[PDB]
């Protein structure tokens, strides 16, 4: 299938495992903002579900099904490839909703739906939106959609600005320095300082932060889930160009995403900025190798590539030269395997 | 916490 | 290879990943009571090494080879699955120990030494000393071993013994019954209470406690490495017999391990006991879904078994009664997802 | 007949046996913020009582009849259905009163009075205000009173509030979570569970409490007493619309009530809110059986429904609701069982 | 029936609704001293009950008969006249022994049993034994058992003994002077004192004390079930002569109870002795109205006689005087108002 | 002590 | 508490 | 700070 052969069948077993239990789905439906979010656009949007059909791609507990029962569809097909499916079978019988929501269990591109549907709806974002690719199988899942049928999301913004955190930054070093030392009960591990800071530096940092730390307005990439198609997030080339709002070193690029519901009656905004109530998503960071110096009025210009992998992430290459000086930096990161830094 |  | 008939092999990627970060090297490293004590170990009984020759299984990093050869090993064999075996191989070099340790990359149970050993290291224990099923490697490396060879560690005690923390307890049970909402956002999700619960109880808590909570003295269960076989640790019945100390509601069994060197010298201890400093180990707790009530001089019986999985760890079973009561609690866990409470 | 149809004969046996103790007496008595205020409502307004003729309903020892007798008036029938009446008989002969207080024993709803009266006083509250049901008795006394004539008290307001209490909120639950043993002495008795819970949560919890639990400003139910006919109080509905002030969880109402005299002098308020000193009437909290979930600013909305029993006391019903979410909460609690909790 | 006609139908409305709720069960079921000695008394006897015919006398929420079943009966009925026996029959079904335990619901005065049974089980003890009158239906119960069929408990004991205790006598006219005072807000109430201190004399008291307030060995009476009648228990005349240990002055006598489960294999006591550890039993005192001063190796003689009642209970009627010296006092008591002075 |  |  |  599709998610076959985009995927390592080892990544895939962790994966589906990962979301197999309860306390995963209870982590992600007690962050308030993504479910009250989500149980608003589509109850305040409630005539793109009134008698309609609906999907619901990788449902987990079946939440958002039941969110498009209350808002008064008329069939809910909801996909999910975990071992969550047979619990979600449970909560449809329990609230006697089974002439209205039908849990298939597998994966949206192998399972096979009785009919087409009028909208789509699931929560595909990841940590920078695109981890996991997700978005992929929500993609994949249009084959199911009526030439004119909606998408809830609709759209999703990922945005990026550059940050500076001394602090952060010389954190990399004390940790790797742990290895700068000559006799570690007798042993030198110098000769392995310089690995251990690649190590940490390819590591993308998931934390919240103060908005103050961000130099510059931050720069936007968006994908209409409508439009695009899953060839498209293979190879995601964000080019950007800051105008640096403020002096100082710069030491990464700061990461967050919106999703917005484009409904018949209203659009509703599910936003993870850093200005915003925090979610479970949080914000992500990526350090550069070199921090570069930037003063007011400069232009910090470069471009991240997001390489999509096997492991169901990313590689992430951030290039990024200030235009008036011309000093470069580089990094190369990978998003599958995150610091958690918050607390 | 967070997701995966 | 024995090793891949007993393994999964998304399980054994997902495994040797984790091994091959040098930030988990040094995690390990900085347990000053582990490595102090794995050199005094080696130290003290030089005579075990002079000029001997030596099989370092699952080296990491190499530390443990660095020891035997201050003790004057001949030569070391320093056999690594995971990709830190290339950093093991620098470390070598830059120590100037090329001619005494020679880094052989693999699993122990598929490569080729080119003669038999005096002496096995090895750092084979677990969480509760029996996840990761290193053990089975360890043994399994006794095929290189001279008839009156050596082995360090040479045993293994696991301690078990019944606690009372209704903190913890409460903890726990306090999560399970989120999935107790009748209408959470308008959701009724009280017939997953059951199978919340059964999911949260199936973890084993890594942390650590005051003595204060054992409720009765341990009981210990102990595997000679030198005499058991690779095929011992399939199946491990652990039968016990508290007699309680004191009375109060029993909510689990807590484990700890102790590992000595029975060198020619003298015999080092490695302690995981809650009574001795704090290591990367902790302790592990199994607590019983519903708590058994227990009177001072009462006998609190049962068995706890392990099933060797294919995830590198096993299914465990407690079953535990109160003798005078007729109170009864089967409990299984899942040794391979644990709760990591320590703060 | 009015008050005997209305009535189980057996519960009204136990009611007024409860109150021919003089221990009881004592202890109503003791309160001094409710026999003070008692008395300043009286005494502040004396042009009420000078040269009046006085009905004191249910007057137990007469102490509010020998206040009226302090304000001037001429004549005092005192009614009371319990043996204290002979008690108060007694204390009127030693006060060497027997010219203006008339002691008549029986129910107010059977005796017969020489003459209409200018004023009726009594305490008919009870626990929430409605408990024991004397407010009928009180207004079905109205017969007796001349057109223009005043009651004493005048009006009551009963509060309402959502409130927070973990602590006893778990307290309830773990007392009810006795019944969720598979294995007391050997028996399973995990299928009483679900009523041991409904037992357990039908029970007013009576006692004080601090004000900083209230997540919401009180609403208000009035009862003017001038006004009311006695069958108005056999089906009591309070709706109700809180504005969350705090976010967290709402584990139920709080409920507490105040009382007005409204004399020709000055409006004397008697008041056992936990705002004000602590009376014998406490406060009294309905716990739900599963707290709702609600952010300031939402809205909790729904209905308060007595309904009065023939034990001498109201099954409630209190069904709630966060708009914002859907989250809703069905209740039904024994106002005659209650659970006294002070200290 | 038998029942009824000693019965009064209030007093028992009252007391079957007592029985109904499931936290009086847990009360009783958590007196560790109270249901490890019945399930004891009947596992250490199995061969009264194996492959038997059993009768369970008031089984509440069932407990006694499932320890029958676990000691081996072929057929076990249950008879409860309160709604308990709804619940205790859920737990028949969830403990899968509907095949072994008939839950019959009525009193057994009324009840029609298919079968003669080999042994009765109950619990009728009330306070000081005798209180709620339940060994009367006990003993009515042996309609029921074959010629030489047994009983659990077998005989009860009832003991007697001096106590001194100034501080609670005291205490009595303590509280009754609050009404020896002369203007209560304004009122002479002293003229109710006496009949306040007559209230408190009349009622027993409920609750434990130090063995070192007895003054002599206690006086023992005796009930042997398997040959008293049901009129036995009308009137209980107990004599008693104590053999003074202590010199002091006794102001009454206090109560405790013992029963014997005498099995074919061994005999079990339960006991509520303040000697022993605490029941929910407790111990009851009654007071003489006047101390009597008796010295060490004086005779303290008297008569302690319990008539029952229509409230389920008895009148108490105490007599003692002091042999040596002529002293006299008395008391008489209802035990059907107790004063709970426990904490 | 309260009023029940 | 106590039974009754 | 743990080993797995
Ligand atoms: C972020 C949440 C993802 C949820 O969707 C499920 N899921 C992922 N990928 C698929 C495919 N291809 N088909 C069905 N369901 C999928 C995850 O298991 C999780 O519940
Ligand atoms: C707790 C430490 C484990 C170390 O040993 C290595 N390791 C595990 N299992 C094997 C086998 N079968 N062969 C070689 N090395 C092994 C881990 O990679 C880790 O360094
Ligand atoms: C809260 C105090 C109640 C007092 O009033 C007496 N009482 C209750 N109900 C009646 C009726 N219907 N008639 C006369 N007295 C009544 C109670 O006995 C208590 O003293
Ligand atoms: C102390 C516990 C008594 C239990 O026995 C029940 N009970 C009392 N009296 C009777 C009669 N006559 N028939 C059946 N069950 C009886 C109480 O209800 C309580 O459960």
């Amino acid at each position: 299938s599709v998610f076959s052969e985009r995927t390592e069948e080892s990544s895939a077993v962790q994966y589906f495992q990962f979301y197999g239990y309860l306390s995963q789905q209870q982590n992600m439906m007690q962050d308030y903002v993504r479910t009250g979010t989500y149980q608003r656009a589509i109850l305040q949007n409630h005539t793109d579900f009134k008698d309609k059909i609906v999907l619901d791609v990788g449902c987990g507990s079946g939440i958002l099904s039941f969110f498009a029962a209350q808002a008064g569809a008329r069939k809910i097909y909801a996909v999910e490839a975990s071992t969550m499916a047979q619990h979600a079978e449970v909560l449809v019988k329990s609230n006697n909703l089974t002439d209205r929501i039908v849990v298939i269990p597998g994966k949206v591109e192998e399972v096979s739906l009785p009919e087409q549907v009028d909208i789509i709806i699931s929560e595909p974002m990841g940590y920078m939106l695109f981890n996991e690719r997700m978005l992929e199988s929500y993609l994949h899942a249009k084959k199911y959609l009526k030439p004119s049928g909606n998408m809830f999301p609709t759209i999703g913004d990922v945005h990026l600005a550059p940050f500076t955190d001394e602090q952060l930054y010389m954190e990399q070093f004390t940790k790797a320095n742990f290895w700068y030392q000559p006799s570690f009960h007798g042993v030198d591990l110098s000769a392995l300082r310089g690995a251990a800071v690649d190590e940490y530096f390819r590591q993308p940092v998931v934390d919240t932060f103060d908005i103050r730390i961000l130099m510059a307005k931050s720069v936007k990439y968006t994908v209409n889930f409508l439009e695009a198609k899953e060839g498209d997030l293979h190879r995601i080339e964000i080019p950007f160009k800051f105008h640096m709002l403020h002096s100082g070193l710069v030491h990464g690029l700061a990461f967050w995403f919106d999703v917005a519901f484009i409904g018949s009656i209203m659009t509703v905004w599910l936003s993870t900025a850093p200005t915003e109530p925090l979610t479970h998503w949080y914000q992500v960071r990526c350090l550069f190798q070199s921090p570069l110096f930037a003063k007011a009025g400069d232009t910090l210009s470069g471009t991240c590539l997001l390489i999509a992998n096997k492991r169901q992430s990313y590689d992430i290459s951030i290039v990024a030269q200030v235009d008036q000086t011309g000093s470069k930096s580089s990094n190369l990161l990978d998003l599958k395997n995150p610091f958690f830094r918050y607390t | 916490a967070a997701r995966k």
